[PDB]
């Protein structure tokens, strides 16, 4: 049946129809608008309406130009619909077949009819030259309408549903305006089934030209290029201009990002750091040498051509991660050794205090999430961390944390715990009661410590907040102490930052505390309530007060 | 026919994106949904319906059969409130068995206008094909209105058995049913089977299974003070800190004498004898903790809140409260599942148990404070869930440090 059932569309609740007066344009423009417009009515795309309809929408526009209509006002009045996922299938998930044909659909939007009662809101009055003619007042899915994509896709779905069931041997992936079909039957049968499907489309008014031979492989998808047994991104290009602008950074980062899918080792952190302000695409920012080196390294890997294999459910799914350093991580997902399904990169989520273990865990979830999306199953992980390192970490962590089934891979740099804090006080280690204060009105402040041996110290500080002195009081105790030391503090802030077990921080003082912690053999950090008169905590708090 | 239902005024239909599903779960949903469509319980929907409710598959404990599950938590909050009394005997009953009665909910149709709010989408892998869109034509499992609309029918069904066994306590939670008696387990199971046949006769893929509880064995974990003979400075420090923390719950706690022992700057490892007066202060504090906190009683209007702490060695602590420091219940689980391999599973098992204990006692689920990062919980929490309901939760990314108090 040529008729295709139309989806009911209703204007937004309590919303009126769109009425926008057409802007006066040149006569040559209206001389062509009424030209194509008459053809569309001959084709049945549009129908002239009586003067009763009040709604209106503006109409603007090689050898000739094309028509257009801005239904944004109409779109605002139009109701919300289920939206097709913007995600595009990644080739790494695409399974291998003997033949693969791509059937494009011609004028899918125009081919799809529209809800009868909604057609009143698509009126677009036609302009008249010099107002010398009465204004000329859609029957199908209009181009540019909010509900057009979903309606056309949803319409196609119901259309294709019967053919799929009748021919389960063929697999038909659905994407906007395109229809990708593959099968493992003989080449003659595949071409045969392709024609059967095209006829089923015509029976509902759908043109998928095979007369013009469908583009044979290779196929260049909008995302990347594809082949019968391999997939790769479109070739990259390197300007190598002596001076780069702001818009140069985004273009290079964007193009490099797309390359990280198949080409391992891509790094964009240094480049992104250069465009910190990114004030104006026209603004020009000088290149840094660290970023320049990143491009030089990126250029090396980019030179060699790379390809990825398609997925085989029989083969296992493996993901391998390595630490690039400075918060950068590269991973590879492969079913067969040396042959990668896909490659990617992860960057540290914004934070003030971090360590290697957590960042690795974060990468797993990022890989795990992408894997379930592209294949529907978690991969086995080859991780650069000793099983004992992980057991110590996750068991001692205060939060719940877990990593899927994984194996150790000896490829450096390995993930390790740079320092571990004792759970019980170190007997025979000098005890350091610490406290630090700072005036709110005057940034000036002080920080010091007291010990059981009588040792003491107080240091005046300037341009310091109360918390900084609390951490500053700990730095001193670490420097002026031996390899084994107990530290008693009242600062929950300092404790909450050390019980987070960081190995690199955005605060230089934290790093210097980390550096002493790495140096020391054993360190036990205890906490006591402030102003509770607990031991030397009151003695050390008084010395640093104001 | 049907009962009218509308959303709370000013609240639109729930629209929640369908989180990506494993291929195994995607297949299971297609088979369940494909048969239900044949049964007419669900029907396809076009793009006109912009609402969406998440759906995923689960397998009950010791169950090889996939059960469809829909996250109606957003729809439930948007659904207009109704207008069941919660029996206290369940907690005292020696045994309480749970039965999945959600199948009966499918017999009753639902209003057409509200059916648009039950839209759920079966996802597709690698965005290869547009996901399948379904809508409930009957009372959907996991909905708030489903147990209420069917409630009257459930009573008429359970009327004869209730009269036959008045001592037995029956309580119904959405998609579930709890039956409690003090009889022996053998007779209890027999009565349960009799009740199963009762529903079968008036009518269940999961009706045969039975979950056994013993609320009589349930007990609350109290806050205790270690009794030692050699008290070190660090012991007194930690001991004093805990007591000062517990003062918020119990004002009577005093820490003066213990602080006196701390006077002076001494090493943590040095042992400090406890003065007789300090030992008395510890004794008086030890007594105050053996007694219940005053003015602590459940308020039906206030929602329950639950917090979990990862103590370690496969041990977890939880406290259920309606006010910041007014604790209604406190306990600790141990060896739940994957005790020494996977916390996410232990936390998922803990969230379930706590909810069960909450339902048996107050007929409603608490809001959970999950000691876990959001991305960690959202990635795997679906793989270990074995219940028909889903409570509320938020994540606490700040180190409490108070776990030692809840030891
Ligand atoms: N431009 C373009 C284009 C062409 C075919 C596509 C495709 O076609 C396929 C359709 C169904 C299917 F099962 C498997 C497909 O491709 C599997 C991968 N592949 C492809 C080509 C080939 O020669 N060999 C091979 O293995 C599936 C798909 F998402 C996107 C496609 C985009
Ligand atoms: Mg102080």
């Amino acid at each position: 049946i040529s008729p295709i059932e139309t989806v009911p569309v209703k204007l937004k609740p309590g919303m009126d129809g769109p009425k926008v007066k057409q802007w006066p344009l040149t006569e040559e423009k209206i001389k062509a608008l009424v030209e194509i417009c008459t053809e569309m009515e001959k084709e049945g795309k549009i129908s002239k309406i009586g003067p009763e309809n009040p709604y209106n929408t503006p109409v603007f526009a090689s050898t000739k130009w094309r028509k257009l209509v801005d239904f944004r006002e109409l779109n605002k009045r139009t109701q919300d619909f289920w939206e097709v996922q913007l995600g595009i299938p990644h080739p790494a998930g695409l399974k291998k077949k003997k033949s693969a044909t791509v059937l494009d659909v011609g004028d899918a939007y125009f081919s799809v009819p529209l809800d009868e009662d909604f057609r009143k809101y698509t009126a677009f009055t036609i302009p008249s030259i010099n107002n010398e003619t009465p204004g000329i007042r859609y029957n199908v899915l209009p181009q540019g309408w909010k509900g057009s994509p979903a309606i056309f896709q949803s319409s196609m779905t119901k259309i294709l549903e019967p053919f799929a069931a009748q021919n389960p041997d063929i697999v038909i992936c659905q994407y906007m305006d395109d229809l990708y079909v593959g099968s493992d039957l003989e080449i003659g049968q595949h071409r045969t089934k392709i024609e059967e499907l095209r006829q089923h489309l015509l029976r509902w008014g759908l043109t998928t030209p095979d007369k013009k031979h469908q583009k044979e492989p290779p196929f260049l998808w909008m995302g990347y290029e594809l082949h019968p047994d391999k997939w790769t991104v479109q070739p990259i290009v390197l300007p190598e201009k002596d001076s780069w602008t702001v818009n140069d950074i985004q273009k290079l980062v964007g193009k490099l990002n797309w390359a990280s899918q198949i080409y391992p080792g891509i790094k964009v952190r240094q480049l992104s750091k250069l465009l910190r302000g990114t004030k104006a695409l026209t603004e020009v920012i000088p290149l840094t040498e660290e970023a320049e080196l990143e491009l030089a390294e990126n250029r090396e890997i980019l030179k060699e051509p790379v390809h990825g294999v398609y997925y085989d459910p029989s083969k296992d799914l493996i993901a391998e991660i390595q630490k690039q350093g400075q918060g950068q991580w590269t991973y590879q997902i492969y079913q067969e050794p040396f042959k990668n399904l896909k490659t990617g990169k992860y960057a540290r989520m914004r934070g003030a205090h971090t360590n290697d273990v957590k960042q690795l865990t974060e990468a797993v979830q990022k890989i795990t999430t992408e894997s379930i999306v592209i294949w529907g199953k978690t991969p086995k992980f080859k991780l650069p961390i000793q099983k004992e390192t992980w057991e110590t970490w996750w068991t001692e962590y205060w939060q719940a944390t877990w990593i899927p089934e994984w194996e150790f891979v000896n490829t450096p740099p390995l993930v390790k715990l740079w320092y571990q804090l004792e759970k019980e006080p170190i007997v025979g280690a000098e005890t350091f009661y610490v406290d630090g204060a700072a005036n709110r009105e005057t940034k000036l402040g002080k920080a010091g410590y007291v010990t059981n041996k009588g040792r003491q110290k107080v240091v005046p500080l300037t341009n310091t907040t109360n918390q900084k002195t609390e951490l500053q009081a700990i730095y001193l105790a670490l420097q002026d102490s031996g390899l084994e030391v107990n530290i008693v503090t009242d600062s929950q802030y300092a404790l909450g930052i050390i019980q987070a077990q960081p190995d690199k921080s955005e605060s230089e003082l934290v790093n210097q505390i980390i550096e002493q912690l790495i140096k020391k053999e054993k360190v036990y950090l205890a906490w006591v309530p402030a102003h509770k008169g607990i031991g030397g905590n009151e003695q050390v708090d008084k010395l640093v007060s104001a | 026919e049907t009962v009218p239902v509308k959303l709370k005024p000013g609240m639109d239909g729930p629209k929640v994106k369908q989180w990506p599903l494993t291929e195994e779960k995607i297949k299971a949903l297609v088979e369940i949904c494909t048969e239900m469509e044949k049964e007419g319980k669900i029907s396809k929907i076009g793009p006109e319906n912009p609402y969406n409710t998440p759906v995923f598959a689960i397998k009950k404990k010791d169950s090889t059969k996939w059960r469809k599950l829909v996250d109606f938590r957003e729809l439930n909050k948007r659904t207009q409130d109704f207008w069941i009394p919660h029996p206290a005997g369940l907690k005292k009953k020696k045994s309480v068995t749970v039965l999945d009665v959600g199948d009966a909910y499918f017999s009753v149709p639902l209003d057409e206008d509200f059916r648009k709010y039950t839209a759920f989408t079966i996802p597709s892998i690698n965005n290869e094909t547009p996901g399948i869109r379904y809508q409930y034509n009957v009372l959907p499992q996991g909905w708030k209105g489903s147990p209420a609309i069917f409630q009257s029918s459930m009573t008429k069904i359970l009327e004869p058995f209730k009269k036959q066994n008045p001592d037995i306590v029956i309580y119904q939670y959405m998609d579930d049913l709890y039956v409690g008696s003090d009889l022996e387990i053998g007779q209890h199971r027999t009565k349960i089977e009799e009740l199963r046949q009762h529903l079968l006769r008036w009518g269940p893929p999961f009706l045969w299974m039975g979950y056994e509880l013993h609320p009589d064995k349930w007990t609350v974990q109290p806050i205790v003070l270690p009794e030692k003979d050699s008290w070190t400075v660090n012991d007194i420090q930690k001991l004093v800190g805990k007591l000062n923390w517990a003062s918020q719950i119990y004002p009577g706690i005093k820490v003066r004498q213990l602080s006196k022992l701390l006077r002076g700057t001494k090493a943590l490892t040095e042992v400090i004898p406890l003065t007789e007066e300090a030992e008395l202060e510890l004794a008086e504090n030890r007594e105050i903790l053996k007694e219940p906190v005053h003015g602590v009683y459940y308020d039906p209007s206030k929602d329950l809140i639950a917090e979990i702490q990862k103590q370690g060695q496969g041990q977890w602590t939880y406290q259920i409260y309606q006010e910041p420091f007014k604790n209604l219940k406190t306990g600790k689980y141990a060896r739940m599942r994957g005790a020494h391999t996977n916390d996410v599973k232990q936390l998922t098992e803990a969230v379930q148990k706590i909810t069960t204990e909450s339902i048996v006692i107050w007929g409603k689920t608490p809001k959970f404070k999950l000691p876990i990062q959001k991305e960690t919980w959202e990635t795997w929490w679906t793989e270990y869930w074995q219940a028909t309901w889903i409570p509320e939760w938020e994540f606490v990314n700040t180190p409490p440090l108070v776990k030692l108090w809840y030891q």
